[PDB]
């Protein structure tokens, strides 16, 4: 889940 | 008065009057950017409303230092398994504070009449509805606060049901600390309601099944091809 | 005078009329089963047009002479090339017969529209158009290439043909229709663009046959 | 990716 994976690893 | 735990969760909390204002700003920029000829219908912007809530939500998972105690995959796992009840509970205390009896009251502010939904909306959505407001009937009766919303809003999102997660021993953790939190704050605090505490946690299982109730009911307008996607709700309705 | 060629050609053709009635209908009767609240707007109705469009060039290539010898990825590849072209030129042929980037969109597909009209574009000149569109030597890893090339040169051969002994006034026809097969093509591209960028804001109808086109 | 419902109806 690429949007997600994002905001967790921003 | 309050357990210290608490008062440190309270803090995980955003502020409600900017996210009322960003939403409804967003969702005006959406339509007003869209011509005459390529709305979104009232269930598009629905939509959108949700999937917004969403991110909010994982905001709110990421500001807590229990959560950033797990790695990103079982953060994920996580979130995957809680995020429609999230959504529904975080609905749920909205009309218990908010709500008017006669109406829905939205992350926006806005107010839709019930039976708009009655007259408009299909069985599904009604039974739903309906469902939903059972629960904020009884929560309201409960004297369900917002401590006690933000205890709950824990022990959905550090579930035991998660199966393959690395740091199960913090999700244990989480589950112990916060239950005992919530017993002495509703015993400190509501002294009369002397069930309370048993009373408010016998509402999990009742969000369970409004939540879902209506991934089947998301998930059904999707495969019709009809909920915006490219987003966060798109991608949580196909989560493993 | 027809090329026989061209008449069996003829003979895979759909009646494009009873096909778009069909879709009106289908799409009338969606409309009325959606509340209000649900309601297709004008941007949503015609990608869903689109999509069941696809559905019948996509039949219609299915059972079409030449490509139903063809085995099931060969015409997988095939189609995967062509499909926008082939919504294209199906739209210009009906225009023919009857924002801003949509505009620069529109307005090229207008000019191809008065070409080929001022040439009397018919429909024997557009079945072989749509077999030399859906016969592409563009297409890499075919297993029948071979297939590819003995279409292209029959077909133009038919087209000439039949250009020349329909069309005797217009010593050039037959090379004035070919040369808007590229034009085809930079429309077709232009159009995947626009709807690309509407798919990335999530304002397609999905979960079709369209939008797996546009990403394949 | 393969396109699924392509795939489908050239199947059939
Ligand atoms: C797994 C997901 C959990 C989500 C938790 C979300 C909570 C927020 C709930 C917001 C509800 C908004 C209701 C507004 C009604 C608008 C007027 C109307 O009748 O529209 C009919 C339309 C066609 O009727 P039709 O019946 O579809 O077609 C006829 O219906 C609509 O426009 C309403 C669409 C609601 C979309 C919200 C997205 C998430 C799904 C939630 C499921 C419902 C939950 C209710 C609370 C328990």
């Amino acid at each position: 889940p690429a949007i997600l994976y994002a905001l967790l690893s921003s | 008065s309050i357990p210290h735990l608490i008062l440190e969760l309270l803090k995980c909390e955003p502020d409600e009057p900017q996210v009322q204002a960003k939403i409804m700003a967003y969702l005006q920029q959406e339509q007003a950017n869209r011509s005459k000829h390529e709305k979104l219908s009232t269930f598009g912007l629905m939509c959108k409303m949700a999937d917004q809530t969403l991110f909010s939500i994982v905001e709110w998972a990421r500001s807590s230092i229990f959560f950033r105690e797990l790695k990103v995959d079982d953060q994920m796992k996580l979130l995957q398994n809680c995020w429609s009840e999230l959504l529904i509970l975080d609905h749920i205390y909205r009309q218990v504070v908010h709500g008017k009896e006669g109406s829905i009251f939205l992350v926006t502010g806005q107010q839709v009449d019930y039976s708009i939904i009655a007259s408009q909306a299909g069985a599904t959505l009604n039974n739903l509805m309906s469902h939903a407001q059972e629960l904020v009937a009884k929560l309201r009766s409960l004297q369900f606060d917002q401590r006690e919303f933000v205890c709950l809003k824990f022990l959905v999102l550090f579930s035991l049901d998660v199966k393959n997660l690395e740091n199960f021993q913090l999700v244990e953790g989480v589950q112990e600390q916060v239950n005992a939190a919530l017993l002495d704050y509703t015993m400190c605090n509501y002294p009369q309601q002397t069930e309370k505490f048993g009373q408010l946690l016998l509402r999990l299982p009742e969000i369970r099944a409004i939540s879902m109730q209506a991934e089947e009911y998301l998930y059904y307008k999707h495969l019709n091809g009809d909920v915006p996607y490219n987003n966060l709700l798109i991608e949580m309705l196909h989560a493993k």
